[PDB]
C-alpha cells in the first residue's frame, strides 16, 4: 500500500473562494480544526505519470522545523481527489506583496522591512542546506507569507513540480538574469536565489513594485537582452546600498549565500 | 466561415490583414519589433511566442525556444510550442499543423492570428 494517502478531500470545508486564474483556484476552508487556504491546481492533460509524480513531489513540502518556512500541510491526491489540491495555513496578513503594496490600513515601517529581510534570509539558508533542493517557481514577494505575529515565511505551496509549465514565468522583475536565458540544471540555482533577494531589498527600501510599469514580458526581455536593472534608490544608506549592490552582482558566484548575509542583517535589527 | 473572409472578399481579406496587422503591432512594438508582412514574420515562431506572452501576461525564458532557429526544424519546434502556449491560455488546438506556419501558408497563417484577435482585441 501507498506510504501516504495525503488528505482526504472530503474533510476539507470550502468557505469563500479567495481568487482563480490560469494556475487554479485559492480558496479559504477549514480542515480538522485548523484555519487554511486550500489551492486547487489546474493541468492540462492530467495524467497518471503526472499524479504519480505529484504524489512524489509533495511530500518534501512539508517542512515544519523553520520559523521562516510556511509548510504545505497535506495534498490531496488526484485520484481519488477532483482535481491535484494543496492545502496551506492561512496567513492573515497575506502575502509580502500584500502587505507592502496593497496595504492599506497602515505602513510597515523600516524596523519591521529589516526584520522582514531577516526573516527571509533565515528561511532560504535553511532550504538552501537540503539536499536535493526543492524545485520552486522563484522566491519573490508574493512567495513569501506574513504570518499573525508579522513573521514572514518562505511559502512551500510556490513549489514548481516537474509537469508544470517551464515556458510562462510570470514573476520575471525577481528572477536573475541567467534564469531568464539558461536552463536551471546549467544556472547555480542558490546564487539565482541571492539575486530574487536583492529586488526583494529594493522592494523593501523603495517601496514599489519592481519594474511596475512594464509587462511580464518587456522586463523579461529587457533584464536578459538589454541590461535593465533597478535604479539604486538615493538617500541610503551606504551599509544598505553595498548589501544591495553584493546581492545583486552580475557575477552569480561573486554574490553572497543567505548564511553570509543573515549575520549582516542581524546587525541591522534594533535588537 | 473565415474561408470566406479569405476568398470570395479581397477587399476584406486586406481589410482583416491590416486588422491583424494593427493588433500584432500594438503588443510587438512594445519589445520594439514591427510588422509589416503577414506573409513571413510569423513564419519562424518568434513573433508567435513573444506576441502570446505579451497577450497573456508572461514572459517566455530565452531557454524554452530558440530565440533564432537555425533550421526548419527549430522553426517547427517554436510553432508547435506557440501553439502549446495558445493552448494553455484556453485555445482550442489550432488547426494548421505548425509546418503549414513555417512554410508561409497565408491561409494558416491568419487563422491562427484572427483567433489571437478574436480573444485578445481588447488586451491594453
Ligand atoms: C494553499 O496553497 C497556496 C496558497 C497561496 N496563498 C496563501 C497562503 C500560502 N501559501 C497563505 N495564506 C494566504 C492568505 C491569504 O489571504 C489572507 C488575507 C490577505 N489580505 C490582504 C490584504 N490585507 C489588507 C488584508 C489581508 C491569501 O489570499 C489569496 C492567500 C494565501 C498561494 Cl499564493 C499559492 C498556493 Cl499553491
Amino acid at each position: 500500500m501507498n506510504k501516504h494517502s495525503g488528505i482526504d478531500f472530503k474533510q476539507l470545508n470550502f468557505l469563500t473562494k479567495l481568487n482563480e486564474n490560469h494556475s487554479g483556484e485559492l480558496w479559504k476552508g477549514r480542515w480538522q480544526g485548523n484555519d487554511i487556504v486550500v489551492k486547487v491546481l489546474k493541468v492540462r492533460d492530467w495524467s497518471t505519470r503526472k499524479s504519480r509524480d505529484f504524489n512524489e513531489e509533495c511530500p518534501r513540502l512539508r517542512i515544519f522545523s523553520h520559523p521562516n518556512v510556511l509548510p504545505v500541510l497535506g495534498a490531496c491526491q488526484s485520484p481519488p481527489a477532483p482535481h491535484p489540491t494543496l492545502i496551506t495555513h492561512w496567513m492573515p496578513y497575506g502575502s509580502l506583496y500584500n502587505v507592502l503594496h496593497e496595504g492599506t490600513n497602515f505602513v510597515v515601517d523600516q524596523s519591521q522591512a529589516v526584520k522582514f529581510a531577516l526573516d527571509m534570509a533565515r528561511g532560504m539558508a535553511f532550504l538552501h542546506t537540503l539536499e536535493p533542493l526543492i524545485p520552486r517557481h522563484a522566491l519573490n514577494s508574493r512567495s513569501v507569507m506574513i504570518d499573525e505575529d508579522m513573521t514572514a515565511r518562505i511559502s512551500m505551496a510556490d513549489v514548481k513540480f516537474s509537469f508544470q509549465s517551464p515556458g510562462r514565468m510570470y514573476a520575471p522583475a525577481w528572477v536573475a538574469p541567467e534564469a531568464l536565458q539558461k536552463k536551471p540544471e546549467d544556472t547555480n540555482r542558490r546564487s539565482a536565489d541571492m539575486w530574487s533577494f536583492a529586488v526583494l531589498l529594493w522592494e523593501l527600501v523603495t517601496r514599489e513594485v519592481p519594474f511596475a510599469d512594464l509587462s511580464n514580458m518587456e522586463i523579461g526581455m529587457k533584464v536578459a537582452l538589454e541590461g535593465l536593472r533597478p535604479t539604486i534608490p538615493p538617500g541610503i544608506s551606504p551599509h544598505v546600498s553595498k548589501l544591495m549592490k553584493i546581492c545583486m552582482n552580475e557575477d552569480p558566484a561573486k554574490r553572497p549565500k543567505f548564511d553570509m548575509i543573515v549575520p549582516i542583517l542581524e546587525k541591522m535589527q534594533d535588537k | 466561415a473565415f474561408d470566406t473572409l479569405f476568398d470570395h472578399a479581397p477587399d476584406k481579406l486586406n481589410v482583416v490583414k491590416k486588422t491583424l496587422i494593427t493588433f500584432v503591432n500594438k503588443h510587438l512594438n512594445k519589445l520594439n519589433l514591427e510588422v509589416t508582412e503577414l506573409e513571413t514574420q510569423f513564419a519562424d515562431g518568434v513573433y508567435l511566442v513573444l506576441l502570446m506572452g505579451l497577450l497573456e501576461g508572461y514572459f517566455v525564458p530565452l531557454h524554452s525556444f530558440f530565440l533564432t532557429p537555425d533550421s526548419f526544424e527549430q522553426k517547427v519546434l517554436n510553432v508547435s510550442f506557440a501553439f502549446e502556449l495558445m493552448q494553455d491560455g484556453g485555445l482550442e488546438k489550432p488547426k494548421p499543423r505548425p509546418e503549414d506556419i513555417v512554410n508561409c501558408d497565408l491561409k494558416s497563417t491568419l487563422r491562427v492570428l484572427y483567433n489571437l484577435f478574436t480573444k485578445y482585441r481588447n488586451v491594453e
